RNA sequence: UGCUGAAAGCAUCUAAGCACGAAACUUGCCCCGAGAUGAGUUCUCCCUGACCCUUUAAGGGUCCUGAAGGAACGUUGAAGA
RNA sequence: CGAUGUCGGCUCAUCACAUCCUGGGGCUGAAGUAGGUCCCAAGGGUAUGGCUGUUCGCCAUUUAAAGUGGUACGCGAGCUG
RNA sequence: GUGAAGAGGGAAACAACCCAGACCGCCAGCUAAGGUCCCAAAGUCAUGGUUAAGUGGGAAACGAUGUGGGAAGGCCCAGAC
């Protein structure tokens, strides 16, 4: 016989809502990563998404240990020559907090249009309500 | 430690507020609030407030005594006041109190005007003088510490804005 | 301010205090005694 | 504070009793007339749509002739769109006149420039011409080297090049606004504006004052 | 640079807590900008027919219909290779 | 070594900061003015001529200042020679 | 000793380092170095400590009441500091 394939088709979906008030950035972000990939399942498959969608919420009370709060830095460049620019962590949470939670994400799962795939199943807010109660999510601790 | 074993007694018309790590303390004078660190546990010993290292901890007795001097310092605050004088040195330096501002001429081509806070009550008995009074130790000292900042006094005439209890360690133009 | 990588108590009243990771000498009578170890 | 859009009728000048000549930049302002009022609770952000002087009525479409009706008001040339101040609101058919700049002194406009077409560097960057003699082999107006050698085997983002020169928004700020005559619908401002004879402005009042 | 303040009965700008502080940083000024594929928002306009088939489904075909609008052409432009 | 055009100038520049100016401070054997020195700071700015192939340099006269370096001692499928 | 003339696994990538020497095939199992949060296979294992520096994850003379442990000492309820 053949080793069983998940198909993209047949493969079943479920919502989880996830409260991110108080929790490590990066322990909740390895377990977001391996619920987005799908190593939680038994029909796992690398080239297929099995994973789940998963809403984030109270992004913006996440904690990092340490001093990291003012010294984990947010590097990216514009393509442009002197565009290098900077932003701390707790600049990034007044600015634009849902960030500090995809780039985590982002970096924890694989490259690639399936790694992407993953990453827009993950659904953040900053708040603690969202607008995807039609979808019936369950909640999730993690 | 030594600060901290030793209790502090609230007296007679000093009413204590304990509310987890919030102690408010009212009085006479006025109240203040303050909460402590989660690594101080602090018990009102019926005629004294004690200071212990709450476990599970580290800086148990730096904590613990930093809260102590704090309430006594509040205690001391709402049953007496603080008081912090200053006086100028030097020629046209001048002074003048509007309700809760201060209306300094400290030889600038500009007035300098200085708001005073909530808590804090001034007055000059001459121009060439401020007390100020008020509850917090923290705030009238704070105040006192930006009214030097003007004219911090200059070493070769003492000239400038001094605490009325502070030396000036002067200093000879040589040649 | 001097700064110096060897900071060393000048007289009786300096006083070395650590704020914010920086060995500091500060002294209540001479202001040349102050230092930075950087 | 809010803008209106007038028209560059062209530049004239101002004697003064003094002797002063002020060059002028004489500005129509028909009424602008609301058709839209967006708000925080439908749009997001509080502003005004207006609309000014008229259109042919064979050709303004269905779509836009049914956003005007809805309005009820006057079509015109256009729709532009202005941010509104706090404690400033306005109604759908009011018609806005140039008397609003009856107590402003300085005014920001908006224009877009004049189509200079595909210009060189000379011209858009006020680059150096290289050298007329002393041997030039077709190097006369050139932008002679555009990088180095090797380390960044490529050009950098937003190296100064020929292109396309003007025929784009442009603001001049802080213009001395020198006459308001609402009756015959005039803005004269001190000196010169983008945009060519007959084109559209957006006078705002100057925010740096 | 400080305030209060312990550890370390003092002292101490710091460990807890608080304040000030530069052309740098983020904003504020100007321009582009929803291919921002995370492809957004608002307003308005248009189309309100019949039937056949099988492989029955986000199916295929026939006839009728051809909207809003657009494109094309022409006259052209202080727009433009 | 079955070819990687090697000084200098021109035009184009761009980065570092061990900062020349401007900016903020500390100490001064800092009266003031003007300075010395160190710390923070790279946002912008940062000469024209005579001689010489010159870079450099000297000189003249300016300027807030006339920075130090990297970039195949930047740049010849861009010029010159 | 390896490479040359030697593949495989690891050290990010990395002829010469570490493990180990490819007859062929298998959708079987055990291990080596090295590893076990995710990219990325396997311990968010257990027990007891240390570090607060993102040290780990680049560097010296030298400097410093950082902090943990140990052995000894001299003042001290005849009262120390
Ligand atoms: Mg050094
Ligand atoms: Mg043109
Ligand atoms: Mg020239
Ligand atoms: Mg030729
Ligand atoms: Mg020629
Ligand atoms: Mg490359
Ligand atoms: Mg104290
Ligand atoms: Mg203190
Ligand atoms: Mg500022
Ligand atoms: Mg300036
Ligand atoms: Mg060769
Ligand atoms: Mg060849
Ligand atoms: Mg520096
Ligand atoms: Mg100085
Ligand atoms: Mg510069
Ligand atoms: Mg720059
Ligand atoms: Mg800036
Ligand atoms: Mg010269
Ligand atoms: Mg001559
Ligand atoms: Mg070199
Ligand atoms: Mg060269
Ligand atoms: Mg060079
Ligand atoms: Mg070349
Ligand atoms: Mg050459
Ligand atoms: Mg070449
Ligand atoms: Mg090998
Ligand atoms: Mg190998
Ligand atoms: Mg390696
Ligand atoms: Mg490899
Ligand atoms: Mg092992
Ligand atoms: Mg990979
Ligand atoms: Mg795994
Ligand atoms: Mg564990
Ligand atoms: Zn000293």
């Amino acid at each position: 016989m053949k080793t069983f394939t998940a198909k993209p088709e047949t493969v079943k979906r479920d919502w989880y809502v996830v409260d991110a008030t108080g929790k490590t950035l990066g322990r909740l972000a390895t377990e977001l990563a391996r619920r987005l990939r799908g190593k939680h399942k038994a029909e796992y498959t690398p080239h297929v998404d099995t994973g789940d969608y998963i809403i984030v919420l109270n992004a913006d009370k996440v904690a990092v240990t340490g001093n990291k709060r003012t010294d984990k830095v947010y590097y990216h460049h514009t393509g442009h020559i002197g565009g290098i620019k900077q932003a701390t962590f707790e600049e990034m949470i007044a600015r634009r907090p849902e960030r500090v939670i995809e780039i985590a994400v982002k970096g924890m799962l694989p490259k690639g249009p399936l790694g992407r795939a993953m990453f827009r199943k993950l659904k953040v807010y900053a708040g603690n309500e969202h607008n995807h109660a039609a979808q019936q999510p369950q909640v999730l601790d993690i | 430690s030594r600060v901290a074993k030793a209790p502090v007694v609230v007296p007679a018309g000093v009413d204590v507020k304990i509310n987890g790590q919030v102690i408010t303390i009212k009085g006479k004078n006025g109240e203040l609030t303050r909460t402590l660190n989660d690594a101080v546990e602090v018990k009102h010993a019926d005629n004294t407030l004690t200071f212990g290292p709450r476990d599970g901890y580290a800086d148990g007795w730096a904590q613990a005594g930093t809260a102590r001097a704090l309430l006594n310092s509040m205690v001391i605050g709402v049953t007496e006041g603080f008081t912090k004088k200053l006086q100028l040195v030097g020629v046209g330096y001048r002074a003048a109190v509007k309700g809760n501002v201060i209306n300094l001429s400290l030889g600038f081509s500009h007035p300098v005007d200085h708001q005073l806070p909530a808590g804090i009550t001034a007055e000059c008995p001459t121009q060439t003088e401020i007390v100020l009074k008020g509850a917090d130790k923290q705030v009238i000292g704070q105040v006192a510490a930006d009214l030097r900042a003007y004219r911090r006094p200059e070493p070769y005439k003492g000239k400038g804005v001094r605490y009325a209890d502070e030396v000036v360690r002067t200093k000879e133009a040589k040649k | 301010m001097k700064v110096r990588a060897s900071v060393k108590k000048l007289c009786r009243n300096c006083k070395i205090v650590k704020r914010d990771g920086v060995i500091r000498v500060i002294c209540s009578a001479e202001p040349k005694h102050k230092q930075r170890q950087g | 504070m809010i803008g209106l859009v007038g028209k560059k009728v062209g530049m004239t000048r101002i004697f003064t009793e003094d002797g002063v000549s002020i060059p002028v930049t004489v500005i129509e302002v028909e009424a602008n007339r609301v058709t839209q009022v967006k708000d925080l609770a439908n749009d997001g952000y509080r502003a005004i749509q207006v609309t000014t002087g008229a259109k042919k009525a064979n050709r303004v479409t269905k779509p836009e002739a049914g956003h005007f009706a809805k309005a009820g008001v006057e079509a015109g040339r256009g729709l532009w769109e202005f941010r509104l101040a706090e404690g400033e609101e306005f109604t759908v058919g009011q018609s806005i006149s140039v008397e609003l700049f009856a107590d402003v002194k300085k005014v920001d406009v908006t224009g877009t420039s004049k189509g200079k077409g595909f210009a060189g560097t000379v011209k858009r960057w006020n680059f150096r011409t290289q050298d007329a003699t002393h041997g030039n082999s077709l190097s006369h107006r050139v932008p002679g080297s555009i990088g180095q050698n090797q380390t960044p085997g490529k050009v950098f983002k937003g190296k100064k090049m020929a292109g396309q020169m003007g025929n784009e928004r442009v603001t001049v700020q802080s213009l001395d606004v020198v006459r308001v005559d609402a009756e015959r619908n005039l803005l004269l401002v001190k000196g010169a504006v983008p945009g060519a004879t007959g084109s559209d402005l957006i006078v705002k009042p100057a925010v740096k004052a």
